[PDB]
């Protein structure tokens, strides 16, 4: 049998959910600007020499239409909080994502991943060691990552995938 | 005097005429926002709606259009020469037809706007509501046949023509 893990990745505009999905299901990056509403995905991987089934859901809204997002949110099974090490904005915003989760998953402990994007830009607002203090905080693991590059691109949903196994 | 405008749009599903939308347009609430639509209705200006298509389209919520600039909703611009300010908020999303500005944000409209197809009233405060359709609601309702729940069109829904009446 293969697995299916649902993972679902939120964010502020503009950080790249989605650049980092394609990235992960199509193995390019472009420049250009697409805005989500919502769009899920699916592809096979092997991860440990197992080969899964990952259902992705790139979602998007922001605060406005959060209580929209509740209804994708609540399939996820392990979530990416998204921020971009440009935007300071996006980091402040995590705090509000990483409560939807514990309150449409209904639970304290759920499996999550914090991912700093866009790490090959020259210039940065948000220090790592913040993202790192905030990641130790909830106890979870930060990736840093950058879609452009594919730095870290598979680390992270490897890993919320392993967050997942050791969640059940 | 004048009395609130009416403008048409004219709609197209993969270039086939689908039939006649009209928007009473309430410029005696909201001049300016009623008036940056009106122009770009009659397409005065050198540019404005014609031949722009609704690029969201979400059954149950609303239809979007507006963007004649850029080929991913990113686009449009408004009669001002910039973006423009949120006029008022005095009119809210009551029901089916309410027509309302998309925006980025406060204080950033410009051309693309939406057509409610039910009651949207977490969208009150913070899109400037300025029109509401007059005749051809079941050509709207035709359109919502073509949309997705992420508002993604099946086929392609077009302004094949615009402009006013009376
Ligand atoms: C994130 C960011 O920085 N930007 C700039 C982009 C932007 O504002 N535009 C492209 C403008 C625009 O289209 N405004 C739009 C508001 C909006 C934009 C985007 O990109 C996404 C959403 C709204 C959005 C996201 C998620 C989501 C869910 C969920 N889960 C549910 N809904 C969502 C909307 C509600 C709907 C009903 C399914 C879809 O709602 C809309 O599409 C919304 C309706 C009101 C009018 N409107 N779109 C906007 O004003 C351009 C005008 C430049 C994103
Ligand atoms: N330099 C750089 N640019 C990136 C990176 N990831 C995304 N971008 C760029 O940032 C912009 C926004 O990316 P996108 O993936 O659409 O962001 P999003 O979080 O999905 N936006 P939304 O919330 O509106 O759906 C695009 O121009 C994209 O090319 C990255 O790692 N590095
Ligand atoms: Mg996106």
């Amino acid at each position: 049998s293969m697995t299916e893990y649902k993972l679902v990745v939120v964010g502020a505009c503009g950080v790249g959910k989605s650049a980092l999905t394609i990235q992960l299901i199509q193995n390019h990056f472009v420049d250009e600007y697409d805005p989500t509403i919502e769009d899920s995905y699916r592809k096979q991987v092997v991860i440990d020499g197992e080969t899964s089934l990952l259902d992705i859901l790139d979602t998007a809204g922001q605060e406005e239409y959060s209580a929209m997002r509740d209804q994708y949110m609540r399939t996820g099974e392990g979530f990416l909080l998204v921020f971009a090490i440009n935007n300071t904005k996006s980091f402040e915003d995590i705090h509000h994502y990483r409560e939807q989760i514990k309150r449409v998953k209904d639970s304290e402990d759920v499996p999550m991943v914090l991912v700093g994007n866009k790490s090959d830009l020259p210039s940065r607002t948000v220090d790592t060691k913040q993202a790192q203090d905030l990641a130790r905080s909830y106890g979870i693991p930060f990736i840093e990552t950058s879609a452009k590059t594919r730095q870290g691109v598979d680390d992270a949903f490897y890993t919320l995938v392993r967050e997942i196994r050791k969640h059940k | 005097s004048m009395v609130n405008p009416t403008v048409f749009f004219d709609i197209a599903v993969d270039g086939e005429p689908l039939g006649r939308v009209s928007f009473e347009l309430f410029a005696d609430k909201v001049p300016k926002t009623a008036e940056n639509f009106r122009a770009l209705s009659t397409g005065e200006k050198g540019f404005g709606y014609k031949g722009s298509s609704f690029h969201r389209i979400i059954p149950g919520f609303m239809c979007q259009g507006g963007d004649f600039t850029r080929h991913n909703g990113t686009g449009g611009k408004s009669i001002y020469g910039e973006k423009f300010e949120d006029e008022n908020f005095i009119l809210k999303h009551t029901g089916p037809g309410i027509l309302s500005m998309a925006n980025a944000g406060p204080n950033t409209n410009g051309s693309q706007f939406f057509i409610c197809t039910a009651k949207t009233e977490w969208l009150d405060g913070k899109h400037v509501v300025f029109g509401k359709v007059k005749e051809g609601m079941n050509i709207v309702e035709a359109m919502e046949r073509f949309g997705s729940r992420n508002g993604k069109t099946s086929k392609k829904i077009t302004i094949a023509d615009c402009g006013q009446l009376e």
